[PDB]
């Protein structure tokens, strides 16, 4: 029921950095999380999505093969890794949770693998985020 | 003169009869008591040593094709099989929509599509919730609906998973007659299938008989001495099966190279379903090995004896099964807790005119849902066995059916059979016969009673 | 020596008469293998009683060898007694007199009944 | 392909306004999964429509949405001062990806 | 001088009770039709009866206190439910039914007897529902609040019959075990209780047909040259009155409806055989009895009743007093189809001081029944293809009395069956079981030699 | 003449004494299966009870046998001729039914004394 | 000179094991009410059974190596299982429960012991669902993560409910030997469970034995004569339990002051589940009362005879249970169909060195999911019973165990503990023994067969 | 009347006059099959004892003697110190081992007497 992002800083172009997101007050091992970044005067930009168990990963075409996303349910933390940052890559990244729940059919509730949550295709809670800038 | 009637009690007179023989387990099998499938715990322990008594100057008639001992054995074993399935789980809710896809991790060309990765919605411990689960199923246990698949047994009958704590090892059992009845054993070695037996010896009861179920071959059976015996109800009739016995056994090695891990899935409160989790390493087809040198030498003995009845000029040729269901055209047996159905076309392929590590391999498949007794409505799901399995067996006979028919051809064709499962047990009870004792007898002599 | 159960089966009728006791002991010895096994005990017990009460009403209550007061009809057999006891065995003797077994049992039944009535009257005053 | 939205929409309080948000028929009209969001400066965006056309709990009932074939729009009745802010439309793509719209700026007279 | 003498095997017997085993012919055994009554498990009967005519012996008989009828009632119930275990139990049939009247070729007399219900039903797969329709009689559906439900839903799980087994009664024989004997009375004039001048002993009873019926005895043994009336207390009204016909009367029963069975496939290996559309016209099932013959046997019955009620009183017949459908109707089965016939047209006449009309009786058909008056049990009869036509002959009546408020001028008799125990009394009234006591002591002038 | 089982039920008591052997043969011969099993065992134990009781009295193997016990006149004072010519076994049982138990006990102890008497006589005399 | 003689019916017996049939009194056989221990199929016993004194006989006795208790233990298990077959299975109750603590007039100590649970459940029609509520004890519900709860037995095994028609009242049961066997009774008043018994008598069979179930105490049992006695298989061995039989009983009253009500719920066709509705009046904790004056002097007598085996200078201490499973650390019993789990730490708390209306209150708990047999997969749900209940029982026994790691010390402590159900029943059959008659015998005397 | 098993403490001589009373006691769903097996067991146990007594030529007797000599090794005590002081229970344990071998002696001797009886009357 709360997400905190940390790890911001100033790096030269072509460097690497990692952002950490933490979840508490709710089951981290049942719902997937997203990644969105925004800049002043610019609209929201979706980065990537990861399932509850990380069976498959989805990435945007504009940043295909750029940002690597992984999670660790044991540590109750989320990781966002990017390499060779560009001048235009600066934005305010937010750790966002995708709401989900059991599918109701025939009178019963149908979960996913290892008691997963089927995505309801809307976002409910959003993190405060961290601002990062790139300078040469 | 004036000879009178005298009655004698306990005279040795007998005739054929029918009775319900009882079991007699060994001392070792009566102590472990590890929940055997044949319910040997209720079976009474046997005698410490055999008490065979030889009878001299006696002639008795035997008939292995009308003996009622095999009928009692056949009737009992079905009841023992049914009784062992009641106190364990029933897989009634597994009939659900299945989404099966091929596995292509480390498959072999032989095992191109023999394994399917099936996922389905199964009930959890709570009645109001359903959890997605996955398992690996063989192709023989899934049938396409139109992708979408379903179990073959769903539209015929729902049946019980083979119980995991029970064992299928065929320990020997002894059939014994009650008081007032005796068992006569024919010690003649030339006894084919009927006739007087020069040496008849009465015994306490029968020796250890292993209830091995097999088709087209006899495994772990009894061995003849210094001869190959061929027995048939009517050699002239081609519709009667032919039974063969081997003096020297030939060894067959069967194994499953695949290494799989068992996974337990909870289907309800107090019920568990064991499914194949995943296969570690490469995937290869199971196969059985028979030495070519030994098998070819054994076949030479068979044709020599078989050529006696049909003429010493007749040409003997062998061929595989004529077609039909998988239960009859293939060799069926078990190795541990897994059931095989193997293609023996590579054995019965030869032609005889009558003037060392080849290791003939018989690739074959494995089925999990089996109708062992050829009855519709009572199947069984054998849970997977952890790790690889290996076992060696003794091939001690064959079940051959002649398909000559035409009288215009000199050559004769012999093919494996196995349609009836009583032939496997009849090959071991042919020596024994059941008779009843009548102690009352009257004879005339000179004796009078005082007034 | 010891011949065992049914040891004298192939032996002569006379020789088998000396070993009738060994067979008499074997008449009564002492879920699928449960109730099914119970009928074996009952069948053995009732068979022994049938062979005992039938022999009891002939006056041969507890004698292994016992003779009755009835003649042997010449129609049933006409063979020498030497061949019957020294040559023939009990196995083929049953076959020859199998047809006449039923009638002879009846004659023994009435013969013993006549003895009982005569005995009471004889000792009443003589 | 990013969704196309008008640069700005103006409307006096108490009136009814319509916001257009269009993309590809396969992405929008195919999967039927369409969502709308409202954002304020210094605060993260908040979901305003739970389903494609159903509102969630804890939001005013004045909001309303509809879809017509390829075209979808959002309608607000009885505009108030608090309605001033930024609004965005989000929907799934054909390949199960997330695409954000251009965005529309709302001006309150 | 008298001395004690003991005799073994004297013919002395005493009344006692014992368990009697079955005895059947080889007719059903050879066919192997797997009847509800297991003749294969039942002991084969003797080739011919071995009755012995005993002389100078008089033995008491009592059918009302006879223990043989108690064992027969218990055994038949035990055999009835033993055959219901294998075949399917219709536990998932309790759903909401949308029923509507049929108005294609319905006659006014059957305007609303059968409905057209449609409901969701399960299949082999535990995630699919199939929409099917079936035709149910009005007696089997009740409005829950259109929405209908089966009467058994609030009672118990409702099991259906096995299609293979047949409900046709077949003769059975009761035999006493070893050491016990059965005595038969051959006196035709012998009423329910009393000494029998002629007594005979048998090892097995004659063939007994376990026909179950109310207010009418069908396919039973007849009397000899007269009509016999038996009752443990003729004066008492609470005790039923049993009548035996010397000459039988034929009754013809038919079901003109031609319904089609539809095997709805539910569950793995289970089957539910529902009733499909009826081709052709739809009419009620009815039974005919000849008026000339029926009126003739009533005249014989009333004469016998005059002996126990005076030769000057008036005998009147009335229909059933009241109750549910089970006791106020002539319940029976006909070729696997159960009937509940309204017999108000028979017992409507008066007799004082003394042309094939073919009296027809409206009848009803029920699917869910309680066979032995129990609660919480079913036997759902599957429908039978074609038209059903069975011909039977009546061999007795069961009647009850009422009133008698010190007015000895008119007598009213009404049908009524308390239970099926009295149904089988008409066949077991001439049989009793006794045990032999061979041991005996007598005095004789004789001693033991020392 | 042959009359079958219970043929002489109503015949003379003396006449029935000549047909005692016909009755002795008739003492012994899933729902149905279990029911039959009970009857067979019950018949076996019933037969043995009569045989064992008859054995203790010293008349084990004799159909007709009399002990050395006087007949009490209290039980019945009727003439021997009247009993054996104008009476049946069924009526005879009812007349001595009450006194049957007393007679049974006396024969049991009497035989044991007879067995002991003969044992000591042959030892030295 | 001497000749062998055979005697049939000599008084000689040998040890043997056999199955003993049931027997019930006339009063208990005419109740015409169903019960767990079937009153039917038990042959009635004649009044005033004959007890025959056996003079000048000594017979070895042993209660620890007795097969009668083993057969009784197996019989009661079969009797318990037979009565739970016709009852209705409670498998649909494995559903999600949303439970809230009930708080109207709850006392402080019992707070949190009752949960007000509302859950969805089925009805007679398969296509409809109904919402019902019931009260469940805290011992019968567990957490999952208006909180969410779940039945404890759902994850182990589902099980039926106790049928209201049958009763758990322990009617007397007589174990009676068949013909050819005899039962020997020891009339000695100083029989310590092993050794010859000078006063040995034979009876037709045993008296009424009540099949009572209890832990750490023996209720409604037989009392010793004029003295308190200590029974143990091995005094030195601390592992073996100690059985104590009181000469005089102490009254114990156990009441449940809550006025529970029964609310029948129809769960399907012909099957109903009995739940608990609103409770009228205040809510109070169940407890049991034992008089302190009688209990204190009872221990004073017990400690004196117990001091014989340790010397009069041995310090004897009492302490409560050592902890563990609830079913073994608490005094478990039933009170008119309601099962109690009482805390006995308030009794065994004292010490002894070189040696009026106040009572003791023992808090007790109530549980419905019951196993009682240390088994897995066979539980039972006892339905609630209307109205308050109070039962008065006797304490005619005690089970204690010894401990201590010191190799040599002057202080010995004892703790209660329920080892096995056989201990509760072996305290009643210690006087009985089953023997087999051997009528055959041979002895030499002057008797030559006539020739 | 000491009742059943009432002479277990009496001496061998005194217990010889009460053999009759102990002879009667030989024969007389959970509880169903349990009682059925026990009832059958009593029937066969009684018959086993009678069968052995039958082949000894004196089945229908309670006290019986056979024309076979006694062995002094079995017991050196005289008749006075057996039939007047000790007990049947004590006697069984003393010669328990010899019971099996003795049974064969009577079995063969009785069959010998049958041959003599048939031959003696036939010749004369
Ligand atoms: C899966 O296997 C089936 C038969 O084994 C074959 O027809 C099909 O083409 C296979 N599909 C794939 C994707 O391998
Ligand atoms: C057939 O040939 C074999 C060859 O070994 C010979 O032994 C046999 O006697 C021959 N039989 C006939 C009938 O020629
Ligand atoms: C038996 O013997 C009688 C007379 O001795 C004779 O009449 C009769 O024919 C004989 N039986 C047969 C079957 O010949
Ligand atoms: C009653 O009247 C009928 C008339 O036929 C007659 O036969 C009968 O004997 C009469 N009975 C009496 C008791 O008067
Ligand atoms: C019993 O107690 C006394 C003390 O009065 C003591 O002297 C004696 O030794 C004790 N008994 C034993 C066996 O130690």
């Amino acid at each position: 029921e709360r997400l905190v992002e940390s790890g911001g800083g100033v790096v030269q172009p072509g460097s690497s950095l990692r952002l950490s997101c933490a979840a508490s007050g709710f089951d981290f091992s049942r719902q997937g999380m997203h990644w969105v970044r925004q800049a002043p005067g610019q609209g929201l930009e979706w980065v990537a999505f990861i399932k509850y168990d990380g069976s498959e990963k989805y990435h945007a075409d504009s940043v295909w093969g750029r940002l690597s996303i992984s999670r660790d349910n044991s540590k109750d933390t989320l990781y966002l890794q990017m390499n060779s940052l560009r001048v235009e890559d600066t934005a305010t990244y937010f750790c966002v949770r995708e709401a989900g729940g059991p599918d109701y059919r025939n009178g019963y509730n149908y979960y996913d693998f290892d008691d997963g949550y089927y995505n309801y295709h809307y976002m409910d809670v959003w993190g405060k985020g961290t601002t990062v800038t790139v300078s040469s | 003169e004036n000879l009178w009637v005298t009655v004698y009690y306990g005279v040795p007179v007998w005739k054929d009869a029918e009775t319900t023989l009882f079991c007699a387990s060994d001392a070792k099998a009566y102590e472990t008591e590890k929940h055997n499938v044949w319910a040997t715990h209720a079976c009474v322990p046997t005698d410490p040593n055999p008490q065979e008594i030889h009878l001299e100057n006696v002639t008795e008639e035997f008939n292995m094709w009308k003996n009622n001992m095999v009928e009692q054995m056949h009737t009992d074993i079905i009841s023992l099989w049914d009784q062992s399935l009641k106190p364990c789980v029933k897989l009634t809710p597994l009939c659900v929509t299945l989404q099966c896809t091929n596995v292509t991790n480390n498959i072999t060309d032989d095992m191109r599509g023999e394994l399917k990765n099936c996922s389905f919605n199964m009930t959890t411990e709570l009645r109001d919730k359903k959890q997605k689960v996955y398992s690996l199923f063989y192709r023989l246990d899934v049938v396409q609906i139109n992708k979408e698949y379903r179990l073959i047994n769903c539209n015929t009958s729902a049946c019980t998973q083979a119980c995991p704590k029970v064992s299928f090892e065929p320990i020997p059992i002894h059939y014994c007659a009650p008081a007032g009845f005796a068992i006569l054993k024919c010690k003649d070695k030339k006894f084919n299938g009927t006739g007087p037996c020069p040496s008849v010896s009465t015994v306490q009861c029968t020796h250890g008989i292993k209830p091995v179920v097999s088709t087209q071959l006899l495994l772990n059976g009894s061995l003849a001495e210094e001869e190959v015996m061929i027995r048939s109800e009517n050699i002239t009739n081609n519709a009667k099966n032919i039974l063969v016995q081997f003096n020297t056994p030939v060894q067959i090695n069967c194994t499953r190279p695949n290494n799989n891990t068992r996974k337990s899935i909870r289907i309800g409160p107090g019920q568990a379903f064991y499914a194949t989790g995943d296969i570690i390493g490469d995937i290869r087809q199971a196969h059985c090995n028979v030495s070519k040198a030994t098998w070819n030498e054994t076949l030479g003995k068979v044709v020599k004896q078989l050529r006696k009845h049909f003429g010493n000029n007749t040409i003997i040729r062998f061929a595989n099964s004529s077609g039909g269901d998988l239960e009859v055209t293939t060799h069926s047996f078990n190795c541990g807790g897994e059931f095989f159905y193997c293609n023996t076309s590579g054995l019965f392929n030869s032609t005889w005119i009558s003037n060392s590590n080849d290791s003939i391999t018989l690739p074959c498949r494995i089925k999990q849902i089996i109708n062992m007794w050829q009855r519709i409505g009572q199947c069984m799901y054998a849970p997977p066995i952890q790790g690889v399995i290996r076992c060696v067996s003794n091939i001690t006979g064959l079940i051959l059916t002649r398909d000559g028919g035409s009288t215009n051809s000199t050559t004769e064709t012999f093919r494996p059979g196995g349609g009836d499962m009583r032939d496997n047990w009849r090959s071991e009870l042919y020596k024994y016969k059941v008779v009843k004792i009548e102690p009352l007898g009257v004879a005339p002599t000179r004796c009078k009673r005082r007034v | 020596v010891f011949l065992g159960f049914l040891g004298a089966a192939g032996s002569t009728m006379g020789a088998a008469s000396m070993t009738l006791t060994v067979q008499a002991r074997n008449l009564l010895s002492g879920t699928v293998w449960g109730i099914k096994q119970l009928q074996a005990r009952v069948l053995a017990v009732e068979r022994y009683l049938r062979d005992q009460q039938l022999l009891g009403i002939w006056g041969c209550s507890g004698k292994l060898i016992c003779c009755t007061n009835v003649p042997w009809n010449s129609s049933w057999s006409n063979r020498n007694l030497s061949e019957i006891w020294d040559n023939m065995t009990w196995l083929q003797w049953d076959k020859e007199i199998s047809n006449y077994t039923q009638i002879i049992y009846g004659l023994l039944e009435e013969s013993q009944n006549q003895q009982e009535k005569n005995e009471q009257d004889l000792l009443a005053l003589d | 392909s990013a969704l196309t939205q008008p640069a700005s929409v103006s409307g006096s309080p108490g009136q009814s306004i319509t916001i257009s948000c269009q993309g590809t028929s396969n992405d929008v009209g195919g999967y039927e999964s369409v969502s709308w969001y409202q954002q304020h400066p210094g605060k993260a965006p908040k979901v305003v429509i739970y389903d494609v056309s159903k509102r969630p709990s804890g939001v005013s009932n004045r909001f309303s949405g509809s879809k017509s074939g390829n075209t979808a729009s959002l309608t607000i009745s009885g505009l108030q001062a608090e309605d001033e802010g930024d609004y965005y439309c989000k929907s799934l793509t054909s390949r199960s990806h997330r695409v954000f719209g251009t965005g529309t700026k709302l001006t309150v007279l």
